């Protein structure tokens, strides 16, 4: 095998077509029928494509392989191997030129604009209903004029002579060959220098760079039309003979069949010389047969032999799933695989896996063979052979040898993530099922219920220390997604260990004092001790203090017998409270933490093995069961729901005397009967919980009981309180199918029988449930496809780019309380600058260092609050990421080794999660001060710190300089404590109107009218001596036809008259009174600084739309620059808002419809990307104003809000390499060096501009524009079309890469794959490194 | 169900699908995509190669091992010329450079 | 059997070039052109190759120490 490299695509000229055809397909048969010999000249032809039979003629005159270019003379086929018959085409001689169907109804037509004709005239040719004068010489017609039949008839009779008009295929193939590429080309460089306006300088340099693209590539035009026409080897098309004498053929044989008919007919009737009509006819005829062979969908849908589905062109052979690259190029048949049912085997180890001595036996077979033949026990390979089929106790013990070391690999179907393929070394069973180790259920999400698993041999040498090494299970520990374990125990497990540590008030052997675990066994097992009972032990425990050294402690505690036997198992490192407690869930998975970073991998293993053995055992020994009297009905229930019942009847009698609306009695009895639900509830849970009262040596006491449901329900082995609900209390409300709530719950249990209605209603749920999951699932694969699919090329290739930039990470205060702290936040992050103490000069980090667990407890010990780190999306290095950019975190601890396919990575964990997806007063909870963020304040006369800002926050700093809550006041929030105050635990520190922003004044005088016209475009509504009224100053588009250039105002004018000016600047205070402005307080009330002028009243879907970056239809509006916003001509059909910069120049209006009510004054101070309007943002405007970091901060939250809701914890890492993947592309706004428009990648973009400003020649000095473009999009604009022709539509990518004469260097993964070659990731990269020395070398 | 090596197909000489011709598990790319997050990549170029769809790949393997030694020879899946044949029965010339 | 690797990729924290010397080392085992310099208890090349690489008898340097010795040596 050679060593290659760039697969070059490119359109076939006619010439090399005829190159690679051995003969003509004349006749369409096939074969004899009679004779199975092949046709003389057909489809299927000795002589064109080869000897059906190795090295024979076909006559038989010569069949030896002694000749081998001889070509009989009897029969023309030469004597070779038949195996040539795969590979020899065939071409067929087209009388009439056919075009490329994939060229033309591909839709951008691009020989329709190429010839800049429309596809809609091209489709009136194909069909040849009218004609089209090409190149009519001197007359007064032009060039691309459509003619009909008439119209050809008085044009011929006018004009006899310089009249030239033609049809079809070849008309549009003389048009073809006659253009002159370079002068239209310059001719169009001049159009555009001389036009100025969007869409047409687009189209126009879109048609210029296809010319360039023509001109440079060396294709000529007129090779889209078709001369010749290959055929496919024989052996991709087949003939197969079925049993039964009948035969099997590919519709494709049908279809090249009809296409020669109707080539030898026209040939024929062109021989015979017969009218137009006719021959116009055969050609139609033959354009159908042949667009049908290429494409067949496209048309009348020629639909096959006796079958009423559409029969399979080749098109549809290469495209979709079914065809080609996902079936049979990404999606093999691998040998040496096999497929069983899963079983559990408690005995194994954690690296080892049962499995069926014959399956081992048939998947060994050769490896069987070669040791017997190496041992001399057989002399050849069929004794070999026959020593197998006898397996005497030899072939065994061969067997199990080389079985010893072989690892084998273990997948489960819905391989999710990269946990669904693992390594085992396989000991041999008896028996049919595969034993797998119970500890990786959890995460294969393997259940014993018929599910089964697939099983392949790794063969090679780098295969087995790939598999020993990479993929063995106890390499895998940590998920990739979040740094927590995968292995934890998952429901028996800890159902026994739960069991053993438990402890009881009173037993045999109470207070005894025991010399260590040993005789506590002693004891436990002699039955002369309970296996818990509160003791006094003398126990020695280790500890690693010193620099490596372990130090004994030995004392006395007072614990339970049990969690000495758990003792027992338990490694030195560890503190013995660890166990000291009730050992639940919790307690369990962060003791296996705790022991994994103490001493490491091995005693974890080891550990974790140990635990499930012994709580296998001690759970068989505590004989745990569920009787039906063990789940206790509460006695009082049956008061509660009677009462209830009669509350209810109350509230239905006072609603039929008429009181109260339909839906008020709805909302009392919903209420009502979800307070019953909690009392009863509440009740069984007290009944339940501590309901053992047993007896010490005189009176008596009460304890935390050992019911078995309770140990179920409290240790976390199984089931949740709502379950437990569910068993023994009434089982709640429920949703009718439009998600309303039924009136009447289910007052009965499981326990209880139901009756049909309560049933019914449950049965909705439940199917409700299952669909849901269903579509769900199908939904969560497709998503996960995707984003495997876009990610797959990014790749770890630089050490250290060495930037200093990074993005500052603070823990995010959602609300309330620190949904996630920062610790975790950033551990395993390396900084982007040393952070200082809260006293300046006092470095805490050197500049950037990979931040362990030691350095973020180090953290943890001082008050540091925000920590700027390194992330990815800043990361410096071209075309992939650096080491240090990324950080550490993985299923190993150590920074991200150079080479590791990260985009995959990330992908996969971010998918396989995806299957489960008033207001008057704020009260601070904890004692701290209050501080308020980005505000201006005016302290009023009433004595209230004044918001006069709408982007006002609150936060709260607690004793030691730390933001613990936060919310946001709005504009018109009545304050009470300013700045430095200490606020008690849930004090009111605001107040507001719920249903009301007020509108606050500066200054004080009396209300003057202007433009304020009484009838014209306002109604006085005005009430009695209160001084209530209903005056409606409208908005723009609401004023009435009168009042509709008539813009009624409200200025502030003092006593006096004069307009008071705000405070500091000259503005007079002239108010516009907005939109629906109810002017309460009328003419003739001195006005105060602060009178109202207006009163103002998830899951997967919202995943993928956060990923697609749609605008939620409602924008919210921003501001590009900041200053001085105003208004503008007014009343155009959407009103005019100008942003006036105080420096920079004023001309930029933004058009507002009228529906929009804005939140800000004109006078207002905003600041650039400010909210106008309120509502979601849609991505694009922040990240084209506000910059990079705060859209990433955006997709990350969002994110991570819709994941938390599910309580699943992933790391901001994977979002956070997908949203750098989203934004590679940038737009250019200057010039210099590019096309001044083109969509380029930011990559390009700074490799050029590094370049240049390295050149001493200043060069382009270019500056672009930040772009963020859709994951669909993303992905479709890859630069390898191989990677984009895997998946998208074949026939749109084909065509580009073919008019474009791309070629692939493959440099990728993918294309890696494809070609059967060494990817460039991970134990390759070094491979492909070589290769990479050896290019641009000596 | 299992299986070494057996019977092929005629026209992609890859395994045959099904169980009553013993027939081999689909890899497909999700598996793929599972073994490019390891770093694993000889066992995925043999699974794809050798494993499948080299013929004079498969025997020299199969040779090879009976033989007690184990390399390979990855050389060019046959599914990919068939790829290349398909294509070219189009217009489109689409040949392997060499330089 | 070697049920962790962690010495190793700890002696090495590239974890992949790992590999690649391990496989230099186990085939030159495998076509008996070498021998084991650890006594091997029925182990396999594979599980042989670790356990030399674990001990720190073995890396990339030693390999190619080893590899131009020999050259030299064949090449009077
Ligand atoms: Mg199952
Ligand atoms: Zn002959
Ligand atoms: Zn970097």
């Amino acid at each position: 095998t050679e060593e290659f490299d760039a697969i070059k695509i490119a359109l076939a000229s006619p010439d090399m077509i005829r190159s690679w055809s051995f003969g003509e397909v004349k006749k369409p048969e096939t074969i004899n029928y009679r004779t199975f010999k092949p046709e003389r000249d057909g489809l299927f032809c000795a002589r064109i494509f080869g000897p059906v039979k190795d090295y024979e003629c076909l006559c038989g005159k010569y069949k030896r392989l002694k000749h081998r270019g001889v070509i009989c003379e009897k029969c023309g086929v030469e004597v070779t191997q038949t195996k040539v018959r795969r590979e020899r085409m065939g071409h067929i001689e087209l009388a009439s030129p056919t075009a490329h169907i994939w060229f033309l109804k591909s839709l951008p037509s691009r020989i329709g604009l190429l010839l800049d004709m429309p596809l809609r005239d091209i489709e009136r040719v194909l069909y040849f209903e009218s004609y089209v004068v090409i190149e009519g010489g001197m007359t007064n017609l032009e060039r691309q004029q459509i003619l009909t039949e008439e119209q050809y008839l008085d044009a011929l009779e006018e004009f006899g002579d310089e009249f030239d008009a033609k049809m079809g295929a070849e008309a549009i193939q003389a048009l073809l060959k006659s253009m002159d590429l370079e002068q239209e080309c310059e001719q169009l460089r001049e159009e555009l220098n001389e036009t100025n306006s969007e869409t047409k300088r687009k189209k126009l340099t879109k048609r210029i760079k296809l010319l360039e693209a023509f001109v440079q590539s060396g294709n000529k035009p007129e090779w889209m039309i078709l001369t010749v026409l290959p055929v496919l080897p024989p052996d991709l098309r087949p003939l197969v003979p079925l049993d039964g004498g009948r035969f099997a053929t590919s519709d494709l044989n049908d279809l090249y069949r009809r296409v020669i008919n109707r080539n030898n007919r026209l040939k024929r009737l062109l021989d015979l010389a017969a009218p137009d009509i006719i021959v116009r006819n055969e050609k139609r005829m033959l354009q159908e047969a042949v667009d049908a062979l290429l494409d067949n969908g496209r048309r009348g849908r020629a639909i096959t032999g006796s079958n009423k589905r559409p029969l399979k062109s080749l098109a549809d052979m290469i495209k979709g799933k079914q065809g080609r690259f996902r079936q049979n190029l990404l999606g093999k048949r691998v040998d040496y695989s096999g497929r069983s049912v899963i079983t559990v085997g408690p005995y194994l180890r954690l690296h080892q896996c049962g499995l069926p001595k014959k399956m081992a036996l048939e998947l060994f077979k050769p490896f069987i063979y070669g040791k017997l033949e190496l041992r001399g026990l057989a002399t050849t390979i069929k004794a070999a052979k026959k020593m197998v089929e006898r397996e005497e106790a030899v072939v065994w013990d061969i067997l199990d040898e080389v079985i010893r070391e072989h690892p084998v690999l273990l997948n489960r179907a819905p391989t999710l993530h990269r946990l669904g393929i693992q390594a085992f070394e396989p000991v041999l069973i008896e028996g049919k099922a595969i034993q797998l180790h119970p500890l990786v259920c959890a995460a294969y999400n393997a259940d014993f219920d018929g599910d089964q698993m697939a099983v392949h041999v790794p063969l090679t040498l780098e295969a087995q220390l790939e598999a020993r090494a990479l993929m063995m299970s106890t390499n895998n520990i940590l998920s990739p997604a979040n740094g927590e374990p995968i292995i934890v125990p998952s429901q028996d497990v800890v159902l026994g260990l739960y069991y053993m540590t438990r402890d009881c008030v009173n037993a045999k052997g109470e207070g005894m004092v025991l010399t260590g675990p040993k005789e506590a066994e002693r004891l436990y097992r002699s039955g002369l001790a309970s296996l818990h009972a509160r003791v006094k032990v003398r126990i020695t425990e280790y500890e690693k203090d010193a620099n490596g050294e372990l130090v004994a402690k030995t004392s006395l505690k007072d614990t339970t017998v049990g969690r000495a036997i758990l003792w027992m198992i338990v490694p030195k490192g560890l503190p013995y409270s660890i166990v000291n407690q009730a050992l639940g869930k919790k307690a369990i998975s962060k003791m296996l933490n705790t022991c994994y970073r103490i001493l490491g991998l091995k005693p974890t293993v080891i550990f974790a093995d140990q635990i499930m053995y012994t709580g296998f055992a001690y759970a068989a020994r505590s004989g745990a069961s569920v009787g039906i009297d063990d789940m206790v009905i509460p006695e009082k229930k049956h008061e509660i729901i009677s009462e209830a019942e009669a509350e209810v009847a109350e509230i239905q009698e006072q609603f039929q005397s008429g009181l109260v609306t339909a839906g008020e009695r709805y909302n009392k009895v919903i209420d009502i009967w979800a307070a019953a639900n909690d009392r009863v509830s509440k009740a069984m849970m007290d009944n339940l919980q501590t309901e053992t009262v047993i007896n010490r040596d005189g009176q008596e006491e009460k304890q935390v009981s050992f019911n078995s449901i309770y140990m179920m329900a409290d240790s976390g082995a199984r089931g949740s309180a709502a379950q437990i609900r569910q068993l023994a209390g009434m089982r709640g409300l429920m949703a009718k199918p439009d998600g309303s709530i039924i009136e009447t719950p289910i007052t009965a249990n499981f326990r209880e029988g139901l009756n049909v209605l309560q049933y019914f209603i449950s049965t909705h749920g439940a199917r409700k449930g299952l669909a849901d999951t269903a579509l769900k699932t199908a939904n969560s694969g497709y998503l996960t496809r995707r984003l495997v699919d876009v990610a797959q090329d990014l790749v770890v290739t630089e050490d250290d780019c060495g930037t200093h930039e990074g993005i500052m990470m603070t823990p995010v205060i959602e609300g309330g309380d620190v949904k996630e702290p920062l610790r975790d936040r950033v551990l395993g992050r390396v900084t982007a600058e040393d952070v200082l103490k809260p006293g300046t000069a006092d470095i805490l980090v050197p500049r950037n260092t990979l931040l362990h667990e030691q350095w973020c407890d180090l953290l943890e010990e001082n008050s540091v609050d925000a920590v700027k780190v390194r992330s990815v999306v800043s990361c410096d290095t071209d075309f992939g990421v650096c080491a240090h950019c990324y950080g550490r975190d993985l299923a190993r601890g150590h920074i991200i080794n150079k080479g590791e396919a990260i985009g995959v990575i990330a992908a996969q964990s971010i998918g396989e999660p995806g299957t489960q997806l008033a207001e008057s007063s704020i009260q601070v909870k904890n004692k701290g001060s209050i501080k308020l963020s980005n505000v201006k304040s005016v302290v009023n006369s009433s004595g209230k710190l004044v918001i006069t800002s709408r982007n006002t926050e609150l936060k709260l700093i607690d004793e030691f300089g730390r933001t613990k809550e936060s919310y946001k006041v709005p504009y018109g929030a009545v304050l009470a404590k300013g700045d430095g105050e200490q606020v008690a635990g849930g004090e009111t520190v605001a107040n507001w109107d719920p249903h009301t922003m007020p509108v606050i004044t500066e200054v004080s005088g009396f209300v003057r009218f202007t433009d304020m016209i009484d009838g014209q475009t306002i109604t006085r509504q005005t009430d009695e001596l209160t001084g209530l009224s209903s005056l409606v100053v409208l908005d723009s588009a609401e004023r009435t036809a009168g009042g509709k250039d008539l813009r009624p105002a409200l200025k502030i004018v003092d006593a006096q008259g004069n307009d008071v000016l705000i405070p500091g600047t000259d503005m007079p205070a002239q108010y516009f009174l907005p939109g629906k402005a109810i002017v309460q307080l009328e003419d003739g009330v001195q006005i105060s600084s602060g009178d109202t002028l207006a009163r103002i009243p998830g899951g997967l879907p919202r995943v993928a739309d956060l990923f697609e970056a749609r605008r939620p239809k409602e924008p919210a509006i921003l501001a590009e620059i900041s200053g001085i916003v105003s208004f503008g001509k007014e009343t155009k059909g959407k009103r005019r808002l100008v942003i006036t910069p105080v420096d920079g120049s004023d001309p930029y209006e933004e058009m507002i419809p009228k529906w929009r009510q804005l939140n800000v004054f004109e006078g207002e101070r905003v600041e650039r990307g400010d909210v106008i309007s309120d509502g979601p943002e849609a991505p694009h405007d922040i990240l084209r104003l506000r910059g990079v970091h705060a859209v990433t901060r955006y997709i990350v939250n969002e994110v991570q809000d819709v994941y938390r809701l599910q309580g699943v914890k992933i790391n901001d890492k994977h979002i956070e390499v997908i949203v750098r993947q989203m934004l590679r592309k940038a737009t250019i706004v200057n010039a210099g060096s590019s096309d001044f428009l083109e969509g380029e990648q930011v990559e390009y973009s700074r490799v050029k501009i590094a370049n240049r400003e390295l050149e001493a020649n200043g060069k382009v000095g270019a500056t672009y524009s930040r772009d963020l473009l859709g994951i669909t999009k993303a992905s479709l604009a890859t630069e390898s079309f191989i990677s984009a022709a895997s998946f998208q539509e074949t026939t749109r990518v084909l065509t580009e890469a073919a008019v474009a004469g791309k070629r692939d260097e493959l440099r990728g993964l993918k294309e890696n794959v494809i070609v059967g070659r060494l990817i460039p990731a991970g134990t390759g990269y070094a491979y492909h490194q070589d290769r990479m020395r050896r290019r641009a070398a000596g | 169900h299992a299986r070494s090596t057996g019977s092929y197909s005629l026209v992609t000489q890859q395994p045959l699908g099904g169980k009553a011709q013993f027939g081999g598990q689909r890899f497909g790319e999700m598996e793929v995509w599972a073994l490019e997050a390891y770093g694993a990549a000889y066992t995925l170029q043999e699974m794809l190669t050798v494993k499948s769809d080299d013929v004079n790949g498969r025997t020299k393997m199969y040779k090879n091992i009976v033989d007690g030694n184990h390399q390979m020879e990855p050389g060019m899946p046959e599914s990919f010329n068939v790829l290349l044949k398909e294509i070219r029965s189009l217009g489109i010339n689409i040949e392997l450079e060499d330089e | 059997a070697r049920v962790t690797v962690q010495d190793a990729v700890e002696k090495i924290g590239n974890r992949f070039d790992l590999v690649l010397v391990a496989a230099r080392r186990a085939r030159q085992m495998q076509v008996g052109g070498k021998d084991p310099l650890v006594p091997e208890e029925n182990d396999k090349t594979t599980v042989i190759a670790l356990r030399e690489i674990e001990e720190g008898l073995i890396n990339n340097q030693i390999l190619d120490v080893r590899e131009r010795q020999e050259q030299q040596e064949q090449e009077a």
